[PDB]
């Protein structure tokens, strides 16, 4: 008969979209770790996943934020956020030179390109902080195969009244089209981000909540117009988890090339820890972007939908829904007449409805769902999947 | 308002230890990103970095002088110092103290420099390695006259004679008179003493309208002489 | 060590012209290179760091470029106040082991200018002591090469005179020269006429300023 144990065949698959647990820091603004350097206090990015397509837009400036910081006799707006390019061994470095530099390190040579750039950037200690937690974030350019170290950690200065409606340094994180190939990397990004973190958007799929043997719609979502996946991915990046809290003195520090003043600029001396509107379902037909702040725990198979996260690439789409996930797991749980608590499959007979299974019209896998069964869990408010009262004590 | 001041110029006997102090004003020697270093320049020659000191207490040195160099920093008095032992005539030089913008980055057992340049310098102090003792100069007027008149310009000056070692400071009217002033490099005489002239040209129609005091300071002997130059 | 070589040793140009100064590294140093300007009797002054970053407050006519082993400093329009020795300085290794180039002297070309000659008899204070010094001043001439000849009683002197020359002036780019004829008190009162004869390109004929004791 039916198992009484609950089972989610999506648990492993869905781990990388649990941004609170896998990333654990701000997405739009990442300033989740504190660091002291020579008795000054800094905030620095700490998320463990990369952010594909993120850069810093400097308003009223055509200069790319990957240009080195502007010090000396130039204005702040003439430069960007990157390390001054004075030393070929520090920043920036091409993949080819990264590979040569660490050719004799076996572990380094096992890293993928992105993790190699992160490890190079994050491994640098400043000669005067050898005991400090401060390590610089990096931007890896996948098109140019180039690793840029960021000299300062600030990501947003849009607040001060001087940033409200031209000759002042105002900037914000964004997924500008110029940034499409860029990867934003804190010091903590996992070397196995490809297995553990979001990257590609999920085609023929929308995020759902697993409720006792079937993937269900997220009831509380916010609808936003979006012309395409890119716009939906940008919208949810603007709404995602954020850690964000005299200009003339700041400009004097840059002119004077003052390390403390530059690196602490635009940071006021809290932490999202990954919580926010991090996920979105994109209706490709109705041109709608449905963002939500609840961790998803499964995917619904829908040919009209693409599932995106704030961390995901702006446009890469993996189209192959895992159609065998239910059938494989039902066979896996049979090894434990004990039939698992899974009421969806592409094999009709593998479920054994007390009635006739219903085909999902937008299922590319031709999934059938058994809705004529006792359900032992439900969705409370704020998208909270809770065990029903009749079984709460029993579980 | 950052300014650096080396201690005064003077003599050091051969084989003895040269000792210098730099006094920082308008800023603190406890300033992350900045090291305080000594750079020297033998007469008529180029620049040689000697070494530095950091406010935490660490110090880099020119590897070819390391055994003879000691630097130190006084965070309470905002000064840093240099000790160069066993000096020879090769150490006769102008010694500058200077603020150095310093920043290095290390990974996998190797460090790489991002910044090590000198953005603010003192005035320099001439150190002469010699066995001779000091002698202050005599100051004679170079009086203006017809022999000192050519066109609409007249010339007068001061002869600073028979002193050792270099340098001498010559100002006119305590620094108020700078236009038309020429202070010439000193020459070394057969006696081993230096001699210098400082002259000022004024319009000859204004000779008797202003008074001209040359102020001569020879710090190695603490000779301070003011000499009126009369027609 | 890393050796920095600067070229040319001296540079002579006219105001408004473009000056390019060369600095080569014996060994590739990326862009960890600074430039300095040293005026006579003054400390060096930072112009450029990171090979091309102009320091705060430096006029825009100064700029630097280059990487690896080849570097340049450019003064896009030379001013008469730009007369100085210019030094490059590498700082590639850490712990710091900086070295400087040998310097390039930038002199300003200008038109020929004849010296104004003045002669100073010995002061009566000096004559109280046993020595008499006669001073001959040549101020505001160009070019630098000049010759003074001391003639005591139409007899040319030698070995009893010394001279020195100022560096180029910041405004008019001229030089001044001072020469001292030093005799004993006894030798000085034996003769009467004391003259310095000056030869210079701007002098049509040698000019001679002179005096007689009394």
């Amino acid at each position: 008969e039916r198992s009484t144990r609950m089972s989610n065949p999506w648990k492993a698959f869905m781990e990388k979209y649990d941004i609170e647990r896998t990333h654990s820091s701000g997405v739009r603004v990442d300033l989740g770790e504190d660091a002291e350097v020579e008795n000054a206090k800094y905030r620095i990015p700490a998320g463990r996943c990369p952010v594909f397509g993120k850069g810093i837009v400097i308003e009223n400036s055509a200069v790319s934020f990957l240009k080195p910081v502007a010090t000396g006799d130039q204005r702040l707006k003439d430069g960007g956020f990157a390390f001054p390019n004075a030393n070929d061994h520090i920043s920036p470095m091409t993949l080819e030179n990264l590979k040569a530099r660490y050719k004799d390190n076996v572990e380094m040579m096992k890293l993928n390109d992105i993790a190699l750039c992160r490890t190079h950037a994050a491994s640098f200690v400043m000669a005067g902080d050898q005991n400090s937690n401060y390590r610089h974030p990096a931007v890896y350019d996948e098109k140019e195969k180039t690793c840029h170290m960021l000299y300062l950690s600030a990501q947003e200065n849009m607040g001060p009244r001087y940033c409200s409606p031209d000759a002042v340094f105002c900037f914000k994180p964004d997924k500008d089209e110029s940034f499409e190939n860029l990867v934003y990397l804190s010091k903590n990004v996992r070397n196995d981000w490809d297995k553990k973190c979001p990257r590609k958007n999920l085609g023929n799929a929308k995020f759902g909540l697993w409720v006792d043997g079937n993937c269900e719609e997220i009831p509380y979502v916010k609808e936003v117009e979006a012309k395409d996946l890119r716009e939906c991915n940008r919208i949810v990046f603007e709404a995602s988890a954020s850690d964000q809290p005299d200009y003339q003195k700041i400009q004097q520090g840059f002119r004077q090339n003052n390390r403390e003043m530059i690196k602490s600029a635009f940071l006021p001396v809290f932490k999202s820890k990954g919580r926010g509107f991090n996920w979105a379902n994109f209706d490709s037909v109705k041109k709608k972007c449905y963002i939500f702040n609840t961790k998803p725990t499964c995917l619904i198979n829908d040919k009209n939908f693409i599932a995106t996260t704030a961390l995901s690439h702006p446009r890469e789409v993996d189209l192959e829904f895992p159609c065998s996930i239910y059938k494989d797991e039902i066979e896996r749980e049979i090894k434990k007449i004990v039939l698992p608590r899974i009421f969806i499959s592409n094999d009709k007979e593998s479920i054994k409805c007390p009635c006739e299974p219903e085909h999902i019209s937008q299922s590319t896998c031709n999934f059938y769902v058994c809705n004529c069964v006792e359900k032992r869990a439900e969705i409370k408010e704020n998208n909270q999947v809770v065990i029903k009262e009749e079984f709460r004590d029993y579980y | 308002q950052l300014q650096l001041q080396e201690s005064g110029p003077g003599l050091v006997k051969p084989s003895e230890t040269l000792s210098l102090t730099c006094t920082v004003s308008g800023g603190s020697v406890s300033s992350p990103g900045y090291y305080w270093s000594w750079i020297r320049q033998p007469p008529g020659q180029g620049l040689e970095w000697i070494g530095d000191i950091y406010y935490r207490g660490s110090s880099n040195q020119n590897p070819s002088l390391k055994s003879r160099v000691t630097t130190s920093v006084d965070t309470a008095t905002n000064q840093f110092s240099l000790r160069l032992s066993s000096v020879t005539a090769a150490d006769t030089a102008v010694y500058f103290c200077a603020r150095s913008r310093g920043e290095g980055y290390c990974s996998f057992g190797t460090c790489y420099t991002l910044f090590y340049y000198f953005d603010y310098w003192g005035q320099g102090t001439l150190v002469t390695v010699s066995s001779a003792s000091t002698k202050g100069p005599s100051v004679f007027p170079l009086a203006p006259s017809s022999k000192s008149t050519s066109g609409g310009t007249a010339a007068l000056g001061c002869l600073v004679k028979d002193y050792f070692p270099e340098p001498v400071t010559v100002s006119w009217n305590s620094g108020a008179l700078t236009s038309g002033v020429h202070t010439f490099p000193a020459v070394l005489q057969s006696s081993g003493l230096y001699s210098l002239s400082s002259v000022v040209t004024v319009p000859s129609s204004s000779l008797g309208t202003q008074t001209y005091i040359c102020n001569v300071n020879h710090k190695p002997s603490n000779t301070k002489v003011d000499k009126r130059v009369e027609p | 060590e890393i050796v920095m070589t600067q070229s040319p040793a001296t540079l002579s140009l006219s105001p408004g012209e473009r000056a390019t100064l060369s600095c080569r590294a014996s060994q590739s140093i990326s862009k960890t290179l600074a430039w300095y300007q040293q005026k006579p009797g003054q400390a060096p002054r930072l112009l450029i760091y990171s090979a091309s970053t102009r320091a705060s407050g430096v006029p825009a006519r100064f700029s630097g470029s280059g990487s690896g082993t080849e570097f340049s400093l450019t003064i896009s329009s030379l001013q008469s106040e730009d007369f100085a020795v210019y030094y490059c300085q590498q700082y590639n290794e850490w712990p710091p082991r900086p070295t400087f180039g040998g310097g390039t002297k930038v002199e300003i070309k200008r038109t020929v200018a004849a010296p104004s000659v003045f002669i100073f008899p010995p002061s009566d204070e000096q004559l109280k002591s046993g020595t008499a010094s006669v001073v001959c001043l040549l101020n505001n001439f160009y070019p630098r090469e000049a010759k003074v000849q001391w003639k005591v009683d139409n007899a040319l002197q030698s070995g009893n005179s010394q001279e020195s020359v100022t560096e180029q002036d910041s405004k008019d780019s001229t030089y001044s020269l001072s020469s001292t004829l030093t005799l004993s008190k006894a030798d000085y009162e034996k003769h009467k006429v004391y003259a310095c004869e000056v030869t210079h390109q701007g002098l049509s004929s040698p000019v001679t300023k002179s005096f007689n004791r009394g």
